[PDB]
């Protein structure tokens, strides 16, 4: 049994910059792979990427290059997305996801709450 | 039919795998004088002055790499080793009180990243204290624009983690090599032909009763002094779609690649405590110069070419295109470099802008608090090393990374380097060497009459 | 910029009939499934394309053979319908749903 | 070397060469003294505490429970020492009718007992019952009168 | 189970069931590869030092020393293997003097190994002579003119 | 006490003493259950990590290391068991060529092996072909038509 948390979905203009974060307790942090989604309904879901707290190694999605970054603090045990300049097409909820295993990271056993953001002007 | 068919042979040559220990071995003649732990420690035993092999007719093994439990092995032994090395001799530090610095002004001009500094440490008597020139080196400490550091006076990086503990002076630090070899019973054999996908049946194997020794030098995304490839250049990878997974390459033909610490220095002894000896940077002398190093760009354009000719045989019309780093901790993002008790962090942007279808210079950092492996605790802190110091390699790998992302035929595919997982610096070498038990009461029907 | 697809688009059954889903057409990879969507976070379940996952109910089981892929939705409810998506590595499907009544 | 230079040969090559395991099934290269490497230098170091130390002492006592089991279940057959023994029992009905010839002539061990290996206690037993009579015929031929 | 499953049966059954010692007298279940067991899961903090280690590596060590002595004291008298033996000795005056009838019919060993000890030295001496007359004699045979 | 109590005396006296080391070649006064000595009184702080318990361990394995290696050497040959052994090849051409007199009349062994001891793998090859042609020929008995 494992739970993922969230500080809920939060709401704001276009055009500029936001932060969300989340966390896992059990099944220690430092040694298995962490994987944001994006899912705008009426969309099609979009890999947003993967971060492996081991060594602060991040491979972002293409699509998105630049403008978005990740970031991650061991001690706290904690995992901080961060995006710059949004647009309304971003429009869609967020989570936080883990693996059943160390060694897969694409069947994703245990999602978070869910947190949606929307702008609209 | 007599007896109906029933005897027992000794010997029988049959074998299976199994999850087992593995054994040290070294050269065991210069290091008589380390009484201190490091890696080829005294201890162990001396390596076999003789290594034997044979080729073994028509043997059909399948080789699979990423599944060997060895490499987890020794991933742990090095770490415990490590510790063993540094849980004696070591100063538990006292450090991280009221600290101030300025410009260092040694010419008139000001240094690049050195601060003389003063530092109130204890004195011998417990009473009272005094005031030296100590430890300044720019990342390892919490800045501030004001007249001093952090948000008044400063601290070391260490205190809100754990207790960094000092490096012997006396025990050196070098990749000095090792040999495996297995006990009784057991057996490690090896895939002698080449152009192995990492899996899959391997033909040419030959039996080899102890591995050949490695140097298992630590370091990120630029493999170096691993042994050179059979021939021309192979990728030795578990898969490719699965982008998750870190792709090797492996080159025939080295590179040269050096780096130097050009500044003359001298270490000055301060003392905190009864018998517990401090070490930092002493004194300057000379021309002032940052860390770099020097490579040749026509090799480094030839080989970075070479592999793109290979890569591009695993798909049917892309194009490929380099990157610079992906982002995130100093750690992962430039070369980590070990050299002599000295460590270096290298910005590999440079090495990374080509594309696909004389002497590059690369700027680098000297850092002091080292937080490896784990990251998590047992952070330790190098003494520095009198005068210049200057150290090779050769460039032998490199790690990669497929990014992701939406994909149409005819567009381009890019690649980054990354690293980290030290264990990937570990399976460049050992992707050979299997390890096998052999079972030797197995049976056979056949006639027989004791009496 | 899409190679993954999975077909029909959209279907109209009734609760506790069966409906038949398939994912296309050659690219090679582990397939997988995820659920309906119930209002939160969707839950898996399938692994390997035919390996039925933890902490699910026993309705429902796929099938592979090379490019053909198929996937058997049997016992819908009120509670089950929504949009299920399927997904390799990184692609996801064109997002199918099933209605109720 | 052993097999390590053998294996894959003929079956007629394999029973010419079973003698020099014995070396190499206790021996051990590097763990004590070998065919190659006497006692280390710094035993000093050695003998204090050590991991190196632990990972020496847990392979030889591997390796000695190792020949120890195998040996003690072949001596209970009463074939200690030959290398090619022979029991008084016969091989049951079922794994059994296949030709010979195949597995003499150019067959290779390592795809053998691969399907002897769940069927492999019953031929204990086999040759446990088989040494229950012989000791018993053997006990009967002692009482002379 | 070795004598665990047959302990306190006749005189004549405990031979027919001295077979599944061999097993039960150097496996044991649970310190190493044995008939239920096999290597532990987290085994690399096991090889690291723990309480534990030194009582797994001690029990193994005695279980071998415990077999090894004995079946030593066993072969010496040219007994290997046999697990029904024979020597070319009488036996001496004292102790004797006591009818076989109950002692086979219905006595168990437990009931007759107490009185035996305090003598038990003397039948490895008679039998030591036993060897050494046994050896000469060979010797003897061997020297055919 | 073994060779200890009859060593440096002639070459048939050793022979007729041979047997005493039995007992002296595995037990050890001091490290485990001897002919003196049982489990010590304080075993809580000799099972607890402490140096003497590591030279314990080490003395006792590398006592069953040798036993096993010597006799695992001398099992090969056919002649477990067996305290006097004969093989199946007669001696090599060179070294040879001394007479037998002077040995068994007056020699000790302390003086005999040492030349021969550059040769001793010589001998070892001799034999192990020795029963090489034996277990062949004993095959061949097995081969009744
Ligand atoms: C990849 O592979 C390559 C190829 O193999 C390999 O290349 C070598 O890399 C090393 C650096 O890692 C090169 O540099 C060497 O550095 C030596 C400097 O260290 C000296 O000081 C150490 C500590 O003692 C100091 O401090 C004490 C106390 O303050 C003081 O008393 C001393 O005087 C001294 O100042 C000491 O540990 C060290 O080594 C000694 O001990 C080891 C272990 O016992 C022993 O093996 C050594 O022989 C030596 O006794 C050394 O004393 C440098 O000295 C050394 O040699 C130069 O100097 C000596 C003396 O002046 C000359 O005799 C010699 O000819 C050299 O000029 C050496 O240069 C080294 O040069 C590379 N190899 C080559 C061929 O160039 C890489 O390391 C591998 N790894 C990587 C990451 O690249
Ligand atoms: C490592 O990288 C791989 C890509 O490089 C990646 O992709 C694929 O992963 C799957 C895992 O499931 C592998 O497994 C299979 O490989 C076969 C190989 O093709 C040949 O063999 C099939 C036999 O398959 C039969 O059995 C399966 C069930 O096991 C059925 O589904 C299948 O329908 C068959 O009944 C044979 O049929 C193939 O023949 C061709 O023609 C027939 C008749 O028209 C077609 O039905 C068939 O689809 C094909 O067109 C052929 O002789 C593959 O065909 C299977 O579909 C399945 O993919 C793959 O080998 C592997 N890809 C490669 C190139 O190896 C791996 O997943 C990745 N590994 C990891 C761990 O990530
Ligand atoms: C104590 O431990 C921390 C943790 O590693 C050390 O680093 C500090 O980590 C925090 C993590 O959030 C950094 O936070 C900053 O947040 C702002 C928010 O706007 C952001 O813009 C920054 O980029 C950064 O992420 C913080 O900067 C970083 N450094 C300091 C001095 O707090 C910290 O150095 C350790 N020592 C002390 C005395 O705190």
């Amino acid at each position: 049994q494992v739970q993922l948390v969230q500080s809920g979905g939060q709401m704001k203009k276009p055009g500029e910059s936001m932060r969300i974060s989340c966390r896992a307790s059990g099944y220690e942090f430092i040694d298995c792979t962490l994987n944001w989604i994006r899912l705008a309904p009426g969309k099609r879901p979009e890999w947003m990427g993967w971060l492996k707290p081991r060594g602060g190694a991040v491979n972002y999605a293409r699509p998105l290059q630049g403008r978005v970054t990740m970031t991650r603090d061991v001690y706290s045990d904690t995992a901080f997305l961060e995006l710059r300049s949004l647009t309304v097409d971003d429009t869609a909820v967020y989570f936080c996801t883990r693996g059943k295993n160390c060694d897969y990271n694409w069947d994703f056993e245990h999602w978070g709450r869910g947190t949606p953001v929307i702008v609209s002007s | 039919a007599e007896n109906l068919w029933v005897t027992v042979y000794y010997g029988v040559p049959v074998w299976k795998e199994a999850k087992t220990t593995l054994f040290c071995a070294s050269d065991a003649k210069a290091y008589k004088k380390e009484v201190h732990n490091v890696w080829a420690t005294h201890a162990c035993v001396p390596t076999d002055p003789s290594p034997q092999e044979l080729f073994l007719k028509n043997v059909t093994e399948n080789f699979n790499m990423w599944k060997n439990d060895m490499v987890d092995q020794m991933h742990e032994d090095i770490i415990s080793l490590w510790d063993q090395s540094l849980k004696p001799c070591v100063k538990l530090t006292p450090l991280c009180v009221t600290l101030i610095c300025s410009n260092a002004t040694v010419k008139n001009s000001t240094v690049e990243e050195m601060k003389n500094c003063s530092f109130n440490t204890t004195t011998e008597i417990r009473d009272k204290e005094k005031k030296e020139y100590a430890l300044f080196y720019r990342p390892d400490i919490v800045p501030l624009n004001n007249e001093t550091s952090n948000t008044s006076e400063y601290r070391l990086i260490n205190c809100n983690t754990s207790a960094c503990t000092q490096a012997c002076p006396k025990v050196t630090f070098e990749p000095i090599p090792i040999h495996y070899c297995a006990p009784a019973g057991y057996a490690i054999l090896k895939c002698n032909d080449e152009t192995f996908n990492g899996t899959g049946p391997c033909s040419n194997v030959s039996t080899v009763q102890c591995t050949h020794g490695i140097r298992p030098v630590v370091s990120t995304q630029l493999l170096l002094n691993g042994s050179l490839a059979e021939k021309g250049i192979v990728i030795r990878s578990e898969n490719l779609t699965n982008n998750a997974k870190i792709i090797i390459v492996h080159l025939h033909t080295p590179v040269e690649i050096v780096c130097t610490r050009p500044n003359n220095n001298t270490r000055k002894s301060v003392r905190i405590g009864p018998g517990q000896t401090f070490y930092a940077t002493g004194d300057i002398i000379g021309d002032i110069r940052q860390a770099h190093c020097n490579i040749s760009e026509s090799k480094w354009n030839e080989t970075l070419q070479k592999v793109g000719k290979e890569l591009q045989k695993h798909f049917p019309n892309k194009t490929i295109k380099y990157a610079q780093s992906a982002g995130g901790d100093m750690e992962i993002t430039t070369h980590s470099f070990n050299c002599g008790g000295e460590f270096f962090y290298c910005n590999t942007a440079k090495l990374f802008n080509g594309t696909y279808n004389p002497t590059i210079t690369l700027q680098c950092r000297i850092k002091q608090i080292i937080n490896m492996w784990q990251g998590v605790g047992r952070c330790m802190y190098a003494p520095p090393i009198a005068g210049n110091i200057t150290c090779k390699s050769n460039i032998t790998g490199l790690l990669l990374t497929r990014d992701g992302g939406t994909n149409s035929s005819g567009k381009e595919e890019i690649f980054r380097p990354a690293g980290g997982d030290m264990r990937d610096n570990w399976r460049s070498e050992l992707y050979k060497y299997k390890v096998v038990k052999i079972e030797p009461l197995g049976v056979a029907p056949t006639r027989c009459k004791r009496r | 910029e899409i190679v993954l697809t999975q077909s029909p688009g959209t279907l109209s059954l009734s609760p506790g009939e069966t409906a038949i889903i398939s994912c296309r057409t050659s690219q090679y990879g582990s397939l997988a499934w995820y659920q309906q969507r119930p209002g939160q976070a969707p839950r898996l379940v399938i692994y390997s394309g035919s390996t039925r996952a933890a902490g699910i109910p026993d309705r429902f089981s796929g099938s592979r053979w090379g490019p053909d892929y198929n996937l058997t939705i049997s016992n819908l409810e009120s509670g089950d319908f929504g949009v299920y998506y399927c997904q390799q590595y990184e692609f996801f499907g064109q997002g199918t749903k099933v209605q109720v009544d | 070397l052993g097999f390590l230079g053998a294996a894959g040969s003929t079956m007629g090559a394999a029973s010419m060469t079973l003698t020099v395991q014995a070396r190499n099934l206790l021996s051990g290269i590097v763990q004590q003294q070998s065919n190659l490497l006497r006692a280390p230098e710094a035993q000093q170091h050695l003998l204090k505490l050590t991991v190196w130390g632990i990972k020496q002492l847990q392979a030889r006592v591997l390796a000695v429970e190792r020949y120890l089991r195998d040996q003690q279940l072949l001596g209970i057959w009463g074939c200690s020492g030959k290398l090619i023994c022979c029991t008084n029992v016969p091989w049951n009905s079922s794994w059994s009718n296949r030709n010979l010839s195949e597995i003499w002539d150019n067959m290779t061990w390592l795809q053998w007992d691969k399907e002897i290996s769940n069927y492999t206690q019953i031929i204990y037993g086999l040759l446990e019952e088989s040494q229950n009579q012989q000791e018993k015929n053997e006990q009967d031929l002692l009482a002379l009168d």
